[PDB]
């Protein structure tokens, strides 16, 4: 019974269905909240939901030649906790 | 080593104080349980057809030609919410027989040992795991080798010096710009060529890529003393 | 390694619109809870599959400009950019070779079919030029005349033998991916793992709907029918007979539903180890990254599924 969302000015169609109440940006961010087809939403300011495509990491070119080589020099050690039941 | 490592653990005291999403597969074990055990005795409540949900409601009322239709109607309706309990309860099984078997081969390999495995015992190199307790669970701390700086150099895959080519026995061949060195591919230690440190094979016409240096040799100072 | 998604509306499938139906139903307690519970929880878990499969680094590398890998040619799995489809050569063959209104519904998958395929592009350029080192660290350059002199090193062979004999092992390396144009192109047997998923669970939901037909002991098979023909002191007779048919029909697909759901759990579990065993780095395990000596390794995408690439010695 409710229409209280069926305002307008805020309607973007995606391949899962159709999502009002949220704005369509142009960027690209890590979401949190899936909602399908890569589209994603989140909470970016004032402030209201806002969706767009999920990122799929920073680029990263690496160089390579034929006589191009790379050695490390310095060394850090981690610790890290795995939960299994 | 011993700075970076005290200073390791002491990052998982505060992480694991701070926040409480990093157990979040031994919460759903627990409110998985106790969202099976509810349901099963809310279902007494409902009537599944008959004319109460109370067995003494039905007996204190009725007569006994009809009171064996109304109770039929109440064992057939609760018998299936057993029977869908112990079911759910019996695929929940082997979803941890499975994770029970995979901390028991983590046991035998991380901890009691040292496995070569990618990305089984930790990310990067493996050198060291605790074993620690948790309520249904287990937890690991794994100590890892990670580089962390680099620096590029200019390579070669072989050297020939006086019509034989040289091969490096253990790791590569880099180079500053003047001189040629063997350092090893995992930390950069610059050392001189020398004959304990090549292996001869063959000549240098066949190998592509191969550069022109002179190879040390440890039999002159002493020759000649 | 994934499966396809689905939802069962409760009171759609047993009433048909009807507010009769749905006032019998509210006596049975949960029973519409526990069977939307069960499937949320199968369409949560195939998206999860995808991530610990694929999603295994989070820098996106990319092929260098100029193609000089020593005599090496990976023109077939190296993507192509003029193309609309961000794929390679194989992945496009290996699509063509695999193949409603009543409360059933398919739920779209999360990462679609290009965001598959860039994973697979950044793997594929960290074991050329990187190669065993972008999984423990950064990526460091390594000439690829000079990777497989290692590779050679891990199964005990000495690298006189790589370096003396390059145009050798590339004419080789470049016959052998030109075979699996030809055998997989001709017979179409081959991928008749990823078929038997999708085979399996379209029998499961053309069951439910044939099952909508049968009276189960009552005067017909419409709910209007029955609303229609007699009077609400007999008519809540014939619909207790088919509230009851039709609740046995929908446990038992999400039990069988349960079940296949994990061996596919227990598929992704195996292709997730093998994606970083294999294809990461070197292993030494017998019968496991392959016949024989292990070498390299190079995924590629399937629907509903991973193909590999095994290479040997």
């Amino acid at each position: 019974t409710w229409r209280v969302y069926s305002t307008g000015s805020n309607v973007f169609q995606t391949r899962a269905g159709c999502l009002i109440g949220a704005e369509h940006v142009n960027n690209s961010y890590e979401c949190d909240i899936p909602i399908g087809a890569g589209i994603c939403a989140s909470y970016q300011t004032s402030q209201s939901i806002i969706a767009y495509t999920m990122s799929l990491g920073a680029e990263n070119s690496v160089a390579y030649s034929n006589n191009s080589i790379a050695i490390p020099t310095n060394f850090t050690i981690s610790v890290t906790t795995e939960i299994l039941p | 080593i011993a700075n970076q490592f005290n200073s390791a653990i002491g990052k998982i005291q505060d992480s694991l104080s701070s926040t409480a999403s990093a157990l979040g597969k031994l919460q759903n074990v627990v409110n998985q349980n106790a969202q099976a055990l509810n349901t099963l005795v809310k279902q007494l409540s409902s009537n599944f057809g008959a004319i109460s949900s109370v067995l003494n409601d039905i007996l204190s009322r009725l007569d006994p030609p009809e009171a064996e239709v109304q109770i039929d109607r109440l064992i057939t309706g609760r018998l299936q919410s057993l029977q869908t309990y112990v079911t759910q309860q019996l695929i929940r099984a082997a979803e941890i027989r499975a994770s029970a078997n995979l901390a028991a081969t983590k046991m035998s390999e991380c901890v009691l040992g040292q496995s070569k495995r990618v990305d089984f015992c930790g990310k990067g190199y493996h050198l060291m795991s605790f074993p620690q307790s948790a309520p249904h669970g287990v937890v690991f701390l794994h100590v890892t080798y990670v580089p962390a700086q680099e620096k590029n150099f200019t390579t070669a895959p072989a050297i020939c010096h006086d019509g034989k080519a040289h091969f490096p026995r253990e790791g590569v061949f880099v180079s500053n710009g003047t001189h040629w060195f063997v350092t090893q591919r995992n930390f950069y230690e610059p050392q001189i060529i020398t004959t304990d440190n090549t292996f001869v094979s063959g000549n240098c016409d066949v190998v592509i890529g191969i550069v022109n240096n002179t190879v040390y040799d440890p039999l002159q100072p002493e020759l000649d003393s | 390694v994934s499966m396809t998604k689905t939802s069962v509306d409760c009171t759609m499938y047993i009433c048909g619109d009807s507010t009769e139906c749905s006032n019998l139903l509210l006596q049975y307690g949960s029973f519409c809870t526990q069977l939307n519970r069960a499937l949320t929880g199968i369409a949560v878990e195939q998206d999860k599959n995808t991530q610990e499969v694929f999603a295994q680094v989070k820098q996106i590398y990319k092929t260098p400009p100029i193609k000089d890998f020593g005599g090496f040619n990976f023109s077939q799995i190296l993507p192509d950019p003029s193309k609309p489809s961000k794929r390679s050569f194989i992945e496009d063959l290996l699509f063509n070779k695999v193949t409603k209104f009543n409360g059933l519904t398919v739920l779209p998958p999360l990462l679609t079919d290009e965001m598959i395929a860039q994973y697979t592009s950044a793997l594929l350029a960290g074991t050329i030029t990187s190669g065993w080192t972008f999984g423990a660290g950064a990526a460091l350059q390594i000439p690829f005349a000079m990777q497989m002199a290692y590779r050679f090193n891990g199964i005990g062979v000495t690298q006189n033998v790589l370096y003396e004999n390059q145009k050798l092992i590339a004419n080789q390396f470049n016959s052998a991916i030109g075979k699996i144009q030809d055998s997989l192109s001709s017979t179409a047997s081959a991928l008749g793992k990823l078929q038997n998923v999708v085979n399996q669970n379209a029998q499961a939901l053309n069951t439910l709907v044939k099952q909508l037909s049968s009276n189960f002991g009552a005067i017909s098979s419409v709910l209007n029918d029955i609303l229609s023909r007699l009077d609400p002191p007999e008519a809540e007779v014939q619909i207790d007979r088919l509230i009851t048919g039709r609740l046995q029909s929908l446990q038992t697909y999400v039990t069988q539903q349960l079940i296949r759901a994990a061996e596919i759990r227990a598929s992704a579990n195996l292709a997730a180890t093998k994606m970083s065993e294999c294809v990461l780095g070197q292993s030494k395990r017998v019968d496991f990254c392959g016949k024989g000596y292990h070498l390299m390794s190079f995924p590629q995408s399937a629907p509903h599924g991973v193909v590999f690439l095994h290479v040997t010695y």
